[PDB]
């Protein structure tokens, strides 16, 4: 039974951080020795064998994403999801110790309440996913008055992807990731990443060409746009994805909201209230590298791109406008 | 007939395999050592690069290697009567009255989806 | 306009000006010389046949 | 009939099989064939 | 491979069909075409290799 | 084992994929130095004489 | 660890003369296309996009210069460039050897523009190659930003025109320059001014009426130093608005409006990439710094 | 059902030097050529008359 | 039937007789709308004349 528990002295002590790297004068030019991760030039030979770069496939970055750990009712997170979402928290009022609100992007459709053809796929899914709507909104009873003055974007912090769900039938208990690419839980050495629905995600660089540098970086960012649908207030939340850095994105945004600018502003020729001024706000969802193809997947149907090698880096929420 | 007369050039292509010949010795190669470097470190992969340095002296002064059109395998140019249409080139050159230019420019002329023969040629007007 | 022994060698290893695309639809200009193999014997004899 | 990737003990042969392959998969040569690049070309895993 | 090099764009295979055509009409009923040529053991030969 | 061992296989054959790759990198790149210096038949001939 | 370095083949053998220029200016950040060891020389200028038979804009020219990665010069061999690159998030020697010179220090702040002084001084062309290397300038960003003031400046009283010595000079503290516009595209450098009238008349709706009283307090008689530009006179329309009565929660529903579209002009007036010094050398011209992307 | 042949290609390297191309060349094996900057071989040429 | 200023040299070489050209191997691969332009499509010329 100790070869059970020698196997927890293999593998803690070969998994630490690595120590800080102090040797003492009196033993002399030995810490050069010490420096294996920086040399970056491994020889090669007539015919290389693993047996000859074994010591060049040892030393690996410190890469480690940081964990959330979230207790959730399991009326709000639906009991199946595809476990590479995009997640949101929710937050008023501390009312009780321990009781967290996460919002998925079909979650968040159902309480917007916009219409069926400007998402004419998922508004399937999260129906069936959901009742009519207010199964939700009885725990957020300002919808009517958060999106007036325009408080709603002030109360998300986004969290990053799913890594794990461990469902009971009361209470969902919900593990996000920040900070990096979070390690899959059931299958053991695999990367979980970021799955967005089609339909939310609207793509940005996009060229006959009719030439735009390659580079590492290309940024998901989120959006969040108040508007009114039916003489009622409703939210619209979209996705993009460039890496054309920041500067120019939010002039890319504008000219996708041209038409939905038009037809608020033609309302408040006759009333002007200072608190309905306020549009829209953008974050940073994190960075996802170059040239990875986001692979179309399909579930039930629900197409869902999924992004690998994805970190998750969040941002503020800026007005634009 | 109008008053004038014209000449008309063309562009022909004709795949052709070739036989080279090179005299012997006649450039000193010089060959170094590969090496690895490790860069583009991600978290589904980590890329390699192997890398390898050539220097080429040529030894003699004279030629030594002469290449020959062999033999034809292919022309590929059709050698079609299309003409180049000048409107393309000179977009922003037009006449005075633009209700006139636009006439002109319908008597005249990605519009083909697929071609029969072989790959379009344009002909010039002299 | 220079002596011919230099127009040798500037035949074979310079791809002299504006060629024509291979194997797209029209005749285009090739301005990617990174594939192009193409060898023109009508400059150095200045002829059209 | 069903293709699989499994990690199976694969036979080497004399004869190469690489003369138009680019142009013979896509467009159709023969059914049922799928392309894997860079670190996608491996054995991956066993799992019964 | 000397004609798919490039990849089957539509440029190539308007060369190709283009030699279907070209083929069926010159070289087809070899073995009857022969049997009134100069050469006959010739062209067989080089039309069956 | 039997998927360690498998895994080794796959990281040589990705290893013994760089340097037989690079053997071609030879016969390319001493082919197009020749091929530099190559002038044709055509005017090479008479220069000869 | 992971590796940096470019090294540029080139096909021709450079000329005594151009190779002078590039060992001058061995320490230089410049971008490039393509993230790779192996790379084409028309990669490596800035000219792709500010050539001289093309007229260059310098906003495109700077919206271009944040998509690109970014590579230091180690050494010019007369055959092949040899180039270190920059990534998030690496510290890196830099050194400045940009002819309009300023003076660094330790803990100071920088950033990259467009060349907006001199072209020909910062542009060597390449007659054997063909192809002209533009080389960037790094300006520290209060100076970083005070070029950017004047050229929204200048292409909002060029189109009143359809004169230079208000609009062309940048103003710093012991110096005066010239910014160069002889041919300028307008037409990306105006969408930018398109959206600031997009901002800024809204910013105009919803003024607060007690920081207006505020100037009609002030300005008449207190005088600051800071207030010379009214000149000791009121505004004609000041004392248009603030005919009606102050109140408190009215002006604090305004002032958080006022506060959040002054997070939106952060977008307008982005500079490129940042760089962060936390040591720099006097003597040598050497530094030490922080590559941050955004 | 049944698998009835599991089959793969072996990619066979050829080296440059027992390639017949080597015998229009002369190999030799340099181990620091990333230090040279610049080769040299100059040429005496006596004419007599 | 056929209008009776007809080309007779249209006769001559081995084409449809519709008057254009009905070759679909040429174009694009599964582009149903760009197949039918080649049959029906009187904008552009056939592409046999």
């Amino acid at each position: 039974q100790a070869e059970n528990a020698a196997r927890l002295g293999r593998q803690v002590l070969g998994l630490l951080p690595p120590p800080t790297h102090r040797v003492s004068l009196t033993r002399g030019p030995e810490f050069a020795r010490g420096v294996r991760d920086l040399l970056s030039k491994y020889a090669a030979s007539t015919r290389p064998t693993v047996g000859s770069l074994h010591e060049a496939l040892r030393q690996a970055p410190f890469r480690q994403p940081t964990y959330g750990d979230f207790l959730v009712y399991s009326q709000t997170f639906s009991p199946q999801e595809p476990l590479g979402t995009f997640l949101f928290s929710f937050k008023q009022e501390d009312n009780g110790s321990s009781m967290d609100m996460l919002l998925t992007p079909t979650s968040l459709f159902m309480l917007s309440g916009m219409e069926a053809a400007k998402a004419p796929q998922t508004h399937k899914v999260a129906g069936v996913w959901y009742g009519s709507g207010s199964g939700l909104a009885d725990f957020i009873p300002n919808l009517s008055e958060l999106m007036d003055t325009g408080e709603f974007h002030t109360l998300l912090t986004p969290v990053g992807p799913m890594v794990q769900s461990v469902h009971s039938t009361f209470v969902t208990k919900v593990t996000s990731a920040m900070k990096g690419v979070g390690l899959a839980r059931d299958e053991p050495r695999a990367h979980v990443g970021l799955t967005l629905p089609c339909d939310m995600l609207v793509d940005l660089d996009e060229s006959c060409p009719m030439r735009e540098p390659a580079g590492l970086n290309v940024t998901i960012y989120a959006s969040l746009v108040y508007l009114r649908v039916n003489q009622r207030p409703s939210m619209a939340l979209t996705f993009f994805q460039s890496g054309k850095g920041f500067a120019e994105v939010v002039a890319m945004i504008k000219d996708h909201f041209t038409d939905v600018i038009r037809t608020k502003y033609i309302q408040l020729r006759h009333e002007l209230y200072i608190n309905r001024l306020v549009f829209g706000a953008v974050c940073t969802l994190g960075t996802v590298p170059f040239d990875s193809h986001p692979v179309h997947q399909s579930l039930n149907s629900l197409p869902v791109l999924v992004f690998a090698n994805f970190e998750a880096a969040c941002g503020p929420w800026t007005v634009f406008l | 007939h109008p008053g004038f007369a014209m000449t008309v050039v063309r562009t022909d292509e004709v795949l052709a395999e070739h036989i080279l010949y090179c005299s012997r010795a006649s450039t000193s190669m010089f060959v170094g050592l590969p090496s690895v470097v490790r860069r583009e470190v991600r978290s589904d992969a980590v890329t390699f690069e192997i890398t390898h340095e050539i220097a080429s002296l040529h030894t003699a002064l004279g030629y030594s290697s002469v290449i020959a059109p062999a033999h034809v395998a292919a022309i590929t140019t059709d050698m079609g009567v299309h003409c180049q249409d000048l409107f393309m080139i000179f977009p922003g050159d037009a006449y005075q009255d633009r209700q006139l230019h636009d006439y002109i420019k319908m008597k005249a002329g990605e519009n083909l989806p697929g071609l029969s023969h072989g790959q379009l040629a344009t002909c010039e007007i002299i | 306009n220079r002596g011919l022994y230099t127009l040798v060698n500037e035949y074979s290893a310079r791809l002299a000006g504006a060629p024509a695309t291979s194997t797209t639809d029209l005749q285009y200009v090739v301005v990617n010389g990174t594939d192009v193999f193409l060898d023109q014997p009508c400059h150095m004899l200045q002829e059209a046949y | 009939a069903t293709l699989e990737q499994r990690p199976f003990p694969y036979l080497a042969t004399e004869a190469n099989l690489l003369t138009q392959i680019k142009e013979s998969a896509a467009d159709g040569l023969f059914k049922s064939f799928q392309l894997l690049l860079g670190k996608d070309a491996r054995e991956g895993s066993v799992r019964f | 491979p000397v004609y798919s090099e490039r990849g089957l764009k539509k440029a190539v295979k308007s060369d190709m069909v283009s030699m279907f055509k070209a083929h069926l009409i010159e070289h087809s009923f070899f073995l009857d075409k022969a049997e009134l040529m100069t050469r006959g053991k010739q062209y067989v030969l080089t039309m069956l290799s | 084992f039997t998927e360690y061992a498998g895994a080794i296989k796959t990281i040589t054959s990705a290893l013994q994929f760089g340097m037989d790759a690079l053997e071609r990198g030879l016969v390319d790149t001493v082919l197009a130095v020749k091929l530099r210096h190559a002038p044709p038949v055509f005017i090479l001939k008479t220069l000869g004489d | 660890a992971l590796d940096k370095s470019i090294v540029v083949n080139l096909t021709s053998r450079l000329f005594a003369d151009e190779l002078a220029a590039l060992q001058s200016k061995i320490g230089s950040v410049l971008p490039l296309g393509d993230c790779h060891r192996l790379q084409n020389i028309q990669a490596l200028g800035l000219g792709c996009v500010c050539s001289r038979e093309t007229s260059p804009d310098y906003i495109q020219i700077m919206q271009y210069l944040s998509k690109c990665t970014l590579a230091v010069l180690e050494e010019v061999r007369p055959d092949s460039l040899r180039l270190t690159r920059m990534d998030p998030s690496d510290n890196l020697q830099i050194k400045n050897v940009y002819a309009p010179f300023f003076q660094w220090d330790s803990n100071t702040q920088l950033a990259v523009l467009p060349p907006l002084f001199s072209r020909k001084d910062s542009t060597i062309v390449l007659e054997s190659n063909g192809f002209d290397i533009v080389f960037p300038m790094v300006v520290p960003q209060q100076l970083g930003h005070a070029i950017l003031q004047q050229l929204l400046v200048y292409h909002i009283y060029s189109k009143i025109s359809a004169l230079d010595l208000y609009t062309t000079n940048v103003s710093f503290m012991g110096r005066t320059y010239r910014l160069d516009v002889d041919n300028t595209d307008p037409r990306t450098a105006l969408r930018v001014l398109d959206d600031l009238s997009m901002y800024l008349c809204i910013l105009s709706a919803l003024v607060p009426r007690g920081c207006l009283r505020l100037l009609t307090a002030l300005v008449r008689h207190d005088r600051h130093p800071l207030t010379e530009v009214f000149e000791g006179v009121v505004p004609d329309e000041v004392t248009r608005i603030d005919l009606d009565q102050l109140s408190v929660p009215d002006d604090i529903t305004r002032m958080r409006v006022m506060f959040s579209y002054l997070q939106s002009l952060s977008s307008i007036f982005n500079l490129g990439p940042r760089l962060h010094v936390y040591a720099y050398s006097a003597e040598t011209l050497a530094a030490s710094c922080w590559y941050s992307p955004r | 059902e049944a698998l009835l042949g599991v089959y793969t290609n072996v990619v066979e390297f050829v080296k440059f030097l027992e390639t017949a191309l080597a015998a229009a060349c002369v190999n030799t094996e340099f181990k620091d050529l990333r230090r040279m900057i610049d080769g040299k071989i100059q040429f005496k040429i006596s004419m007599p008359t | 039937p056929t209008p009776v200023t007809s080309d007779v040299a249209y006769f001559q070489t081995p084409s449809n007789p519709r008057g254009r050209a009905a070759c679909v191997v040429s174009c694009d691969a599964y582009s149903n709308e760009s197949a039918e332009r080649l049959l029906y499509d009187h904008s552009i010329p056939d592409p046999a004349y």
